[PDB]
């Protein structure tokens, strides 16, 4: 079903200067694929495309496969983790030979914790763990072809997310403790995503909260599949107008800081009211030293009322809240925040984010199947200082 | 009722993640697209990844163990 494709010199310089020009730092995947007679696999193809980058001057970090727990699926190979474990260690070894000495090395990129992915994992990281600087894998809550609206909406379908980090963290822990631990190609639902569902402000509960369970579990970079691109689950569409998701991840990139707390609810009940707590984003210039942002979703399908504890419950917060335009309600593209839609000022301009101040004392109001952000400001607190 | 009490643990960071903690991908397929060059040269398109910058770009997905690089290609 999947052919050999080759790419040229000029498909390199576009996928870099695309990079480079947008401030991002590329992690380019090698093809694992490529095996000599013993099923080693062949660098000489790599070793190419190495030299060719390292005579532009590129900076570029690599990983070696995709999803290798269904090379046999997919290619009729199998290749177990071990041999895959020694071919990261050649990769290793072309990388520390080469112009960037130190360029930094991902995988496995395996798929999400079954029986088999995790003896694949555990077997990998314990030949070619030592040359990695992070353990990639990948997850999806559901098939894009069958997936529901009430699917995207349940608790229990988010919740289900948390035993896979746990069951992550179970082998990375027994073989390589310590080694940081990346979602290296995740969404809501895998084959190209959902239609009228991946990309709208529905999809927004599931990448919320994977970025929330994520900060909270330990994960430390989350990879957005797909920036733009073919598959419903894009940030960007087809026309190059954002998606409800781009917009919720530019506000959490605003506000959300790098040092991860813990909110929780007192009641009993805490499948429908998810909430996360970190600092405030210090390079964000309207906020200061010790502030804490607060996020929050609602899949009830009434208003809930949130109160902040002492000493917390009379300070100033910003409200930052999410909705979509109508009249798709759900099922919208569009987006506010706080009752204005965003949009691009023009296509070199993007809007200023603005808050809605709260009077301080007054409860936390979340509408129904609603998200928000929340900025106490004067927390004053020392862990964030 | 419909009022909700919050506790908050705020003593110490309980983790920290990358500055790049929100990162995205382009699908290693998209390199198939004969528009490539057309598509990722946009200027809306890039004024938009700066917006989420920083953060790492992975090219990568099904297609990356199916790409085979030609120097000689143009
Ligand atoms: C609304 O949701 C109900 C179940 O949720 C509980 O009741 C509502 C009123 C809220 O108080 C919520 O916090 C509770 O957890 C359903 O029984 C009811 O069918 C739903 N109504 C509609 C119109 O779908
Ligand atoms: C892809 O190319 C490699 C090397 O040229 C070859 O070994 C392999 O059989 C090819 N696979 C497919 C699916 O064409
Ligand atoms: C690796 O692949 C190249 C290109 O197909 C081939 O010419 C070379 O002989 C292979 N090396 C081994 C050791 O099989
Ligand atoms: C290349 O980019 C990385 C970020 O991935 C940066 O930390 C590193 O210092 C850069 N190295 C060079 C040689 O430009
Ligand atoms: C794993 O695969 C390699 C390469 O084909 C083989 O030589 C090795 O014996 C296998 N190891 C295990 C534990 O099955
Ligand atoms: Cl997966
Ligand atoms: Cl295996
Ligand atoms: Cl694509």
């Amino acid at each position: 079903k999947f052919k050999n494709s080759t790419y040229s010199r000029s498909s390199v310089d576009v996928l870099y200067t695309f990079a480079n020009c947008s401030g991002l730092d590329l992690i380019f995947g090698l093809n694992a694929l490529l095996r000599t007679a013993d099923l080693q696999w062949n660098s000489s193809n790599a070793q190419l495309l190495l030299d060719y980058c390292s005579s532009k001057g590129y900076n570029i970090s690599w990983e070696l496969g995709n999803e290798p727990n269904s090379f046999l699926k997919k290619a009729d190979i199998f290749i177990n983790g071990s041999q895959l474990g020694e071919d990261f260690i050649q990769l290793h070894k072309l990388l520390r030979k080469s112009t960037f000495k130190n360029a930094k090395l991902y995988g496995p990129d395996v798929g999400q914790p079954r029986r088999k992915t995790a003896k694949m994992l555990k077997s990998f990281l314990k030949a070619g763990g030592e040359v990695i600087d992070s353990v990639t894998w990948h997850h999806y809550y559901l098939n894009g072809r069958t997936a529901t609206r009430e699917d995207f909406l349940n608790p229990d379908v988010l919740d289900i997310f948390i035993s896979s980090v746990q069951k992550v963290f179970q082998v990375v822990e027994s073989t390589r403790p310590g080694k940081k631990v990346w979602l290296g190609e995740t969404s809501s639902a895998y084959g190209g995503g959902a239609p009228l569902l991946s990309d709208t402000f529905a999809a927004g509960f599931m990448w919320l909260d994977k970025l929330g369970l994520s900060a909270r579990m330990g994960i430390e970079v989350v990879m957005r599949q797909v920036f733009f691109g073919a598959g419903n689950y894009h940030l960007v569409d087809e026309n190059f107008d954002p998606l409800p998701d781009y917009w919720l991840s530019l506000l959490f990139k605003k506000l959300v800081g790098t040092k991860v707390l813990m909110a929780s609810v007192q009641g009993s009940k805490r499948r429908k009211l998810r909430v996360y707590l970190h600092c405030t984003n210090t390079d964000n210039p309207r906020y200061k030293e010790g502030d804490l942002t607060l996020y929050a979703i609602n899949l009830h399908n009434v208003t809930k009322y949130l109160r902040l504890p002492y000493p917390f419950s009379n300070k100033q917060v910003d409200k930052y809240l999410l909705r979509p335009l109508g009249p798709h309600g759900l099922l919208s593209k569009s987006v506010q925040l706080n009752g204005l839609t965003l949009k691009m000022v023009d296509d070199q301009t993007l809007p200023p984010l603005m808050e809605k101040p709260l009077r301080p004392g007054s409860s936390l109001g979340l509408p129904a199947f609603s998200y928000s952000f929340f900025v106490i400001r004067n927390a004053k607190v020392a862990a964030c200082i | 009722q419909d009022v909700v009490d919050l506790d908050f643990f705020t003593q110490e960071p309980l983790h920290l993640v990358s500055p790049s903690f929100l990162s995205v991908t382009i699908d290693a397929n998209l390199a198939t697209d004969p528009r490539f060059l057309i598509l990722l040269g946009s200027p809306k398109l890039r004024t938009l990844a700066r917006g989420l910058s920083p953060a790492y770009l992975r090219f990568g997905g099904t297609k990356t163990d199916f790409l085979i690089f030609d120097p000689k290609k143009e």
